[PDB]
């Protein structure tokens, strides 16, 4: 257990954050699609 | 039928299954939960059993009728919000006002609730004389006061309100030519489930009148 | 000095407005107050 | 009147005595060819009325008279 | 409401022994917890298809929106 | 006197931070509810449940004050960078007419750059903006940024006071802290925040006004470009650079100091009200303001005795001899007591304190609009409703707050043996003629003047227009005030009541129409950045809504200070504390009885008083003050149009929007509410599309408040019995118990989202009606 | 072509809302400098819409009328990527999450745990979550636990 980043809001913080940025680079990536190309 | 149309019945759905969480939870658990073992035995509509074991307001069966009534009024305000603004844009020869901008809520807002405002709020006014829709207009404005009103006795509670009426009673007795006028029945406060039941109902007959007035007015202002 | 009670219990407040001696004369001599006078009178000067 | 002409007259609901009306709402809730304010009816008994076969305000009148008299007779 | 007066006032345990309405007094946070969880359902996605649809209106973008033809009805 | 400090009280350590809700007894014994949740953030900042020592207690506040001052100078510092890295002030300050100030862009990710305006794009900033509403930049052209680099340094010394801030909260807590001796002399803090804080503020203030604000705005407005001296204008080498832009005197600070003062009149003037050229103060006025009010707050802060070693100095007044002078016969023993009060009570200060700056906030919403400060600012009509109304819903809010404290010192700092035969007493001992008497005045202003708007949508509804309490009908003409303007008018001549004055105190009381240059395209000059202001039978009939609003609130809170420590139903309600949910269903209910809930209901009276506020500057600013001149015969056009008033007879007269249809509620739903709606509701695939979300967001969050406000927890905790049935049937259980929200911190939300929600979607209505005309 | 719906090959509105956008971007483009930073991310805009309209021609979606893609849910699987593909990366990641914030729950039992989180017994947790129905099957076929 590390000092001040084991706390709930920055761990969870963290995950929102890491999430909407991981999000967001698979948005840049696949090029923001609607829906899944099959073709 | 189209992708506005999908949304709109999921909000109805949406509506009518938590109407019935509301009221089946208010029914199953009427007899007694693990916060009120014994419910049963207070009746049906009663206050609470005070701030202890962390609060219990609205614990009723009583309780659990009165809240679901407002989401029976804005699971019903959906339904007929869908079927009025479907219509009106059969009406008007305008449907792909409908199958565009019923997706979306600003769509709702301002092609619904903003466009067919203007015959209903022009029923009176400074500069073009009344028409017959001034009285829809009125209770227009009517509802939203009623409906408004309501919200006093369901925000602010109790025991403000009996504190405020002993220093009115106060008032009343150190007022000379006055205080030989005496009431018969001593002035309180409206009872806690009295404050919720005249909220609900203030707000019900706000809803309906303001809901009415728009649907009859609006529909009858296309010409 | 201008702020008695005279009865500290009972919760009132004896006051230059409640205890002015000619406001005691013009709500004493109101029709309701004055003394000597049936209901009936008192009703009458009242309404008029 | 509104048999007619189906389509174009409204029907009234009833007439309306209201002494807080100004000369603006007066001729307001008058239609063309009227001698007072009125209230259009938004309820539908007139398609009901027509549908269900009745032509005259003396068949309305009798249907007045038998539901006081059935309600008499409840109560 | 009057189920809920019904429950307070009028049911009895004894005579309703396993019977079908004890039953389902017996199991109601399955129902309760059930209708939770449909009515959560509905809301977080409903919700979120239509605040979708209002960013993308907003950002400019007709033709992202997402938009289900309801393909039950229409069969 | 004599700074007695001691050393070390608390050792840096990190062995706190791993134990979360140390500071409470039972926040101590470890999570075991949800409840622990809130009750650790509840308790936060309320150290006088953690702590009983009042002199640690006044040390964390001290250390609060410096974090606090750190976090603010963090903001300061942010729109700092955001000016010097990311804006388009170094083409603002070349056209602050024709360019609207930003200093944000939307990054070009997800489709949010549509929400980058055109109307913003310059050279330097060449991708559009977030159109701004704070004003910054016409603050920061009024005192003398011509450049980035100077606002990235400004930026660099925030960031380095703000460092300061909190090495200086760690120093006086945590090394070496004061004790509550250092506190109580509220004299000397009195004098040295008179003359030292205010005085020498103000008087650095005028030297900054004299040395670089007079001379750049000179130069902006004779014509010259961005292209300026910053460092060669200044100091002894070029005194004669002084004389260049306009005249320094004779020769120095020789005049200063032989006393011929009248040689400085020129920059140091009392000319008037607003310039013409650029709609806004004299800033020879601003600097001769902040120099007298400099000189006489250094003045105020040589009233209060203090002695020392200093040997013949030690002459003033003690506070406790003025307040125990005060006493009348009406008023018993008067004021003793109110210094042992004001000095042992921190919320009695900050309830008093809390009520003024709050107020004077209001005060700043008004004067700020009414005497436009800064260049071309009155003109940019979004920042002109947008400063109007922050101020006023701050001003608000710290009212509330001055209520709360005021309740919150009557739970826990009353002590009746300092309290004997004082006005705060003797106040306690008729808090029943106050509250009845304030209840009588709340109805009479809530029937005589929302009954004369309901009586409006009456007889206008029935179409009886004359019968109308209007202008063209039943009028109340607000003859006091229409008179006050005639005497603030008139006051400025020869022969008038202050002579030597040349263009009065504001056009607002009732002279002159003024505009300024702009583009908007390709017009012409247009934009009235202030006009005078006339009142009528509206105004009246507004203006008694707002007397009827501030005192419901007043009511409110003050029914929660009076009746904090007992009542006629509950005699032990301060045994009870200020913030608890109730007393019981019994006595009929006492649901809401505690002051805390009089904060609660008074957050949204101040809710509905501040919305009146704002709805009558937007309305009315709008209907007759902002707008156009047009390019035929000058004509005023504003920005809503004349209304043609039908009469009874059957002509028409003009009135203006405000004038003909602020009357009655269905002028403000249709010509205010849903007429000026429409560039928010319209507002998408564009640059206002944020806000038409921030809107609909906020439509979203104060509906979501009302089942927060409406419900209680036994419903919620049943309902939580059945999820946690559900959790536990699949052997997922949390140690942390799922509770039901409280009564309290469940009408603490509700507040909270009604207050965000409604403030929000008024905001996004404001900001989206005023960037649109 | 299925009820109120026509494929994005053969739609009059798709086109028109398709050869609008390109249009109102190459007046965007069209009338700026080429080297000041907007101009190239509305090149990148370009470019990116090119291929976006084009991936909704490719893989059929459905427009009718209005012209906007319309979203077909029966389980066709022609329309595999509208409901099926995101359904499976959403059980996926969802149960993920669910059986890791579950899993962390069965191992620490403890206040603390849950507001100071453990690392060491919270990402083998998530990294469990990412192979879920392997160990969330057999306690499916096996059961849970008797509370009534
Ligand atoms: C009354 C209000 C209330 C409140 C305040 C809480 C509060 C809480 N609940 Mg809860 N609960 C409630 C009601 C409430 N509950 C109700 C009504 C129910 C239904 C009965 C539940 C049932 C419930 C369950 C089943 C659980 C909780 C848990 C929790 C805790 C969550 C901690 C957290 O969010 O951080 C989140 C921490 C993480 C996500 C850790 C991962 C972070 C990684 C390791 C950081 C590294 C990532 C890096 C930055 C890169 C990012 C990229 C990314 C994509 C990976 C929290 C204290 C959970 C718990 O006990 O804590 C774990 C839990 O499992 N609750
Ligand atoms: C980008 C799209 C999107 C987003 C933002 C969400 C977001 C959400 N969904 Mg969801 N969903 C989506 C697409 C999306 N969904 C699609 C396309 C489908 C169709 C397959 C679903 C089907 C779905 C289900 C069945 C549920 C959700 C639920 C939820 C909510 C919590 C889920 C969570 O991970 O928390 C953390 C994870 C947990 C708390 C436990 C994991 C539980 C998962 C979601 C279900 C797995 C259980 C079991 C194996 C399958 C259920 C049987 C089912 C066939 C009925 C959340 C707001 C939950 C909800 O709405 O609450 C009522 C929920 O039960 N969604
Ligand atoms: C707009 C206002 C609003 C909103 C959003 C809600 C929302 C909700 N109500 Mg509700 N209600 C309201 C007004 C509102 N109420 C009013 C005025 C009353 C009368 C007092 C009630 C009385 C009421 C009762 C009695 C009950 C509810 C329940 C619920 C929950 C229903 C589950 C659901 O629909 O789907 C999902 C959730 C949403 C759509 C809410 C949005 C959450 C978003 C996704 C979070 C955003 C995250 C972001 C980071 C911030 C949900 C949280 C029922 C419940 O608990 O169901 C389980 C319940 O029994 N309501
Ligand atoms: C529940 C309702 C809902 C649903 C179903 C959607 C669905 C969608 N939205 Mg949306 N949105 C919503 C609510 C919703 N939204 C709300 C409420 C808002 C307001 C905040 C938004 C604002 C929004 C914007 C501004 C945009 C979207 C976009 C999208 C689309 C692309 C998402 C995607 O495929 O990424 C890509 C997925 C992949 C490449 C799959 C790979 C996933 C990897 C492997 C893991 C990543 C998952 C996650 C980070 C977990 C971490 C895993 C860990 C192991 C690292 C998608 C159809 C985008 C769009 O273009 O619309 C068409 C977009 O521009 N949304
Ligand atoms: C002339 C000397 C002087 C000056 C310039 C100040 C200045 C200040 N004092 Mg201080 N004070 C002084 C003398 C002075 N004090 C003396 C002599 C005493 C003891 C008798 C105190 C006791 C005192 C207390 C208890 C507090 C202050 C606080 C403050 C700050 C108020 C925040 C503000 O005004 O916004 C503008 C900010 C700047 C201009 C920078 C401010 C910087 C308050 C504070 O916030 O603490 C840090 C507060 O807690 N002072
Ligand atoms: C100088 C200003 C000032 C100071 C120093 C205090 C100090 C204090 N107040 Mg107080 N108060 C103030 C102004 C101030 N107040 C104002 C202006 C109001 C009117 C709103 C109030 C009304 C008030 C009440 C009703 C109470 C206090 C209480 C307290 C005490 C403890 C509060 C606490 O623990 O923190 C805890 C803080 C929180 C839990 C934060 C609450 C959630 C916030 C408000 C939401 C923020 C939303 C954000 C602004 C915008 C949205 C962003 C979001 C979307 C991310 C503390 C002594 C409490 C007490 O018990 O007194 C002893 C209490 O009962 N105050
Ligand atoms: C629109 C809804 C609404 C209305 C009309 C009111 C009205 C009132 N509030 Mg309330 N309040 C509200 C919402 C509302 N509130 C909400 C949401 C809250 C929760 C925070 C509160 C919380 C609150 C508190 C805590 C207090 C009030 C008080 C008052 C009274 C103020 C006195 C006054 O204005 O004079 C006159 C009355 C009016 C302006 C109401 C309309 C009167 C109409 C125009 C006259 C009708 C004519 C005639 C009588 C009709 C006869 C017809 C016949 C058939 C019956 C007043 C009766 C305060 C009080 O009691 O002080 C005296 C008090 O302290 N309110
Ligand atoms: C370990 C986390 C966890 C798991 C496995 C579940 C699982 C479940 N929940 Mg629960 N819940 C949780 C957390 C969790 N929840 C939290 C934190 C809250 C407070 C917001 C709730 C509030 C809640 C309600 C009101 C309901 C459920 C219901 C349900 C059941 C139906 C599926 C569903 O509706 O999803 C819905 C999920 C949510 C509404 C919560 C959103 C997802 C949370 C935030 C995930 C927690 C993340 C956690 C911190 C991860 C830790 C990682 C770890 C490695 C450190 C299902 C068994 C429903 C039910 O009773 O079904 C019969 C029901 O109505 N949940
Ligand atoms: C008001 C004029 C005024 O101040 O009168 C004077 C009187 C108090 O004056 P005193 O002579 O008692 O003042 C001495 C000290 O208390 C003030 O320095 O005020 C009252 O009567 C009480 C206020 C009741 C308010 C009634 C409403
Ligand atoms: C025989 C008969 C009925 C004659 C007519 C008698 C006559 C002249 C007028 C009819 C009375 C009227 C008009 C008002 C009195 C009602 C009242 C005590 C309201 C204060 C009150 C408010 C505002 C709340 O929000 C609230 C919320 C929750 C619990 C309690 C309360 C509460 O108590
Ligand atoms: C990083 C981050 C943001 C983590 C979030 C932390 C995590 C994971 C969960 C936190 C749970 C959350 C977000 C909310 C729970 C609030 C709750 C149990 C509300 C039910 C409830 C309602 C709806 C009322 O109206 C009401 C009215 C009057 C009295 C009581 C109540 C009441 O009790």
């Amino acid at each position: 257990k590390i000092p001040f980043l084991s706390l709930a809001p920055i761990s969870g913080a963290l995950f929102i954050i890491g999430s909407v940025v991981v999000l967001a680079l698979a948005n840049i990536y696949a090029k923001y699609p609607l829906l899944h190309p099959l073709v | 039928i189209g992708p506005g149309d999908f949304l709109v019945h999921h909000a109805i759905a949406l509506g009518i299954h938590t109407t019935v969480l509301i009221l089946v939870k208010g029914a199953l658990d009427a007899r007694g939960t693990k916060l009120m073992p014994d419910k049963k035995d207070f009746g049906y509509a009663f206050p609470c059993d005070g701030p202890g074991r962390g609060g219990t307001c609205d614990i009723s069966a009583w309780d659990a009728f009165y809240l679901s009534m407002f989401w029976m009024l804005n699971t019903l305000g959906w339904i007929t919000f869908y079927w009025h603004w479907k219509h009106l844009a059969i009406w008007t020869d305008n449907v792909a006002s409908f199958n565009t901008n019923s997706v979306y809520l600003m769509g709702w807002l301002r092609d619904y609730l903003w466009a067919y405002s203007s015959p209903l709020i022009n029923g009176y006014g400074p500069s073009a004389a009344v028409n017959n829709l001034s009285v829809w207009s009125w209770m227009f404005l009517f509802g939203h006061l009623v409906w408004a009103t309501g919200f006093m006795f369901l925000i602010s509670w109790r025991g403000y309100w009996q504190e405020l009426i002993e220093t009115l009673v106060w008032a009343h007795e150190r007022t000379p030519l006055a205080n030989l006028v005496r009431w018969k029945d001593k002035p309180v406060a409206m009872s806690i489930v009295q404050g919720r039941l005249i909220g609900l109902a203030h707000f019900t007959v706000g809803y309906i009148l303001t809901y009415a007035a728009f649907v009859i007015a609006s529909t009858a202002g296309l010409s | 000095g201008m702020v008695s009670t005279d009865d500290f219990q009972v919760g009132t407040l004896l006051t230059p407005v409640n205890n002015s001696p000619f406001i005691k004369f013009f709500i004493n001599n109101l029709p309701i107050n004055r003394p000597g006078l049936d209901p009936f009178f008192r009703g009458l000067e009242v309404g008029m | 009147q509104w048999l007619t002409d189906p389509t174009k007259v409204k029907p009234i609901a009833h007439a309306i005595f209201d002494p807080h009306f100004g000369p603006g709402a007066v001729k307001a809730f008058t239609p063309e060819g009227g001698s007072g304010p009125v209230n259009i009816m938004y309820s539908g008994l007139y398609y009901f009325w027509y549908t269900i076969g009745i032509r005259h305000n003396s068949e309305l009148y009798e249907g007045a008279i038998f539901l006081i008299l059935l309600a008499a007779l409840f109560l | 409401a009057h189920a809920a007066i019904f429950w307070v006032r009028d049911y009895d345990p004894e005579a309703n022994k396993d019977n079908v309405l004890a039953r389902v007094l017996a199991h109601k946070e399955a129902i309760i917890s059930h209708l939770s969880w449909v009515s959560l359902f509905l809301g977080f996605h409903t919700l979120g298809l239509y605040v979708h649809n209002d960013v993308m209106q907003a950002f400019g973008r007709p033709e992202d929106q997402i938009l289900i033809e309801p393909v039950f009805a229409q069969w | 006197t004599r700074a007695t400090v001691d050393n070390n009280p608390v050792p840096t350590s990190i062995e706190k931070w791993g134990k979360p809700g140390w500071f409470e007894r039972s926040l101590a014994r470890g999570p075991k509810t949800t409840t622990w949740i809130w009750d650790l953030h509840a308790l936060a900042h309320d150290f006088e449940v953690q702590t009983s020592d009042r002199e640690d207690i006044a040390r964390k506040i001290f250390a609060a004050h410096f974090g606090h001052l750190g976090i603010v100078f963090i903001w300061a510092s942010i729109f700092f960078f955001y000016g010097a890295l990311s804006s388009n002030y170094a083409s603002w300050i070349d056209n602050p007419t024709g360019l609207r100030p930003s200093a944000q862009f939307a990054i070009p990710v997800f489709g949010q750059e549509v929400l980058n305006d055109p109307a913003t794009a310059a050279k330097g900033f060449e991708q559009g903006g977030i159109v701004m509403t704070s004003g910054l930049f016409h603050l920061w052209r009024a005192v003398g940024y011509t450049n980035q680099t100077q606002l990235l340094a400004t930026a660099v010394g925030a960031l380095v006071a703000a460092g300061l801030m909190f090495f200086g909260g760690w120093f006086h807590y945590h090394v070496r802290a004061p004790k509550l001796e250092w506190f109580q002399n509220v004299e000397s803090m009195l004098n040295h925040h008179l003359a030292g804080l205010l005085g020498l503020g103000s008087l650095a203030w005028t030297g900054h006004l004299i040395h670089v604000a007079l001379p750049v705005n000179q130069m902006l407005d004779k014509g010259m470009k961005a292209a300026d001296i910053p460092l060669p204008h200044e100091y002894a080498f070029s005194t004669e650079a002084m004389g260049n832009f306009f005249p320094s005197f004779k020769q120095g600070l020789l005049p200063f100091f032989t006393g011929n003062w009248a040689v400085y009149s020129d920059f140091l003037t009392f000319k008037g009200g607003l310039n013409p050229q650029t709609g806004s103060l004299w800033m020879t006025d601003i600097a001769h303001h902040h120099l007298a009010i400099a000189v006489m707050f250094i003045i105020a802060g040589h009233m209060y005795r203090t002695n020392g070693p200093w040997n013949p100095l030690g002459l003033g007044h003690s506070i406790k001899e003025i307040l125990e002078a005060h006493k009348g016969p009406f008023t018993g023993e008067g004021h003793k007591g109110l210094y042992e009060v004001l000095t042992t009570s921190w919320h009695a200060q900050l309830a008093i304190n809390l009520a003024m700056v709050g107020s004077l906030s209001i005060i700043v919403a008004h004067h700020m609009y009414a005497m436009n400060p800064y260049p071309y600012m009155g003109i940019d009509y979004p920042t002109q409703i947008s400063l109007f109304t922050h101020h006023m819903w701050i001003g608000g809010f710290l009212i509330v707050g001055a209520g709360a404290h005021a309740a919150i010192f009557m739970v826990r700092d009353y002590d009746p043996a300092v309290n004997q035969n004082n006005l705060l007493d003797r106040v306690l001992r008729h808090r029943d003629a106050i509250i009845s008497h304030l209840n009588w005045v709340c109805l009479f202003l809530g029937f005589h003047s929302f009954g004369l708007y309901v009586h409006n949508d009456t007889m206008q509804a029935l179409g009886r227009p004359g019968d109308m309490f209007a202008d063209w009908g039943i009028q109340l003409q607000p003859v006091f005030a229409q008179w006050i303007q005639s005497v603030n008018a008139a006051a400025f001549g020869p022969n008038s009541t202050a002579p030597w004055v040349s263009a009065a105190t504001s056009p607002v009381w009732g002279g002159n129409v003024l505009a300024l240059p702009a583009t908007v395209a390709g017009e012409v000059v247009q934009k009235i950045s202030i006009a005078p202001v006339p009142l009528g039978t509206a105004d009246f009939m507004i203006h008694h809504i707002h007397a009827l609003t501030i005192h419901v609130t007043i009511l409110i809170l003050l029914k929660g200070v009076l009746f904090a420590r007992s009542s006629r139903l509950i005699p032990d309600k301060a045994n009870l504390g200020f913030r608890f949910p109730c007393d019981g269903p019994g006595r009929g209910g006492t649901c809401q009885s505690s002051a805390w809930d009089h904060v609660f209901l008074g957050l949204f009276w101040m809710y509905n008083c501040i919305s009146i506020v704002i709805f009558h500057f937007s309305w009315k600013m709008q209907s007759d003050v902002y707008g156009t001149l047009n390019a035929t015969t000058k004509a005023v056009e504003h920005i809503v149009p004349s209304t043609d008033v039908l009469l009874g007879n059957g002509t028409t007269q003009a009135f203006t929007q405000f004038a003909a249809s602020s009357v009655n509620i269905n002028g403000w739903l249709r010509d205010f509410l849903w007429a000026q709606a429409a560039p928010v509701i319209n507002s998408y695939g564009g640059p206002s599309a944020a806000y038409g979300l921030f809107f609909l967001g906020a439509h979203f969050v104060w509906a979501f408040s009302l089942m927060f406000l409406f419900s209680g927890r036994g419903y919620w905790q049943e309902l939580i019995e059945s999820i946690v049935w559900a959790h536990n049937k699949l052997k997922i259980v949390p140690t942390i118990q799922p509770r039901a929200l409280s009564i309290t911190q469940g009408r603490a939300v509700g507040v909270a989202h009604y207050l965000l929600g409604g403030i929000v979607t008024t905001w996004a209505f404001f900001i989206a009606r005023f960037l649109a005309i | 072509p299925l009820g109120n719906t026509i494929p994005c090959s053969e739609s009059q509105a798709f086109k028109d809302l398709k050869d609008a956008r390109i249009n109102g971007l190459k007046e965007k483009i069209a009338a700026t400098d080429p080297a000041t930073q907007y101009a190239k991310d509305l090149t990148a805009s370009m470019e990116l819409w090119e291929y976006r309209y084009a991936n909704y021609e490719k893989n059929a979606s459905c427009d009718k009328d209005s012209g906007q893609p319309h979203l077909i849910v029966d389980g066709r699987l022609s329309h595999a990527g509208d409901f099926i593909i995101p359904s499976i990366l959403f059980l996926w990641l969802a149960g993920a999450l669910g059986w890791a914030g579950r899993d962390y729950l069965l191992k620490t039992q403890n206040a603390m745990d849950e507001i100071l989180i453990d690392f060491s017994k919270a990402v083998p947790s998530l990294v469990l979550g990412l192979a879920w129905p392997l160990f969330a099957i057999p306690q499916i076929l096996s059961g849970a636990i008797r509370d009534n």
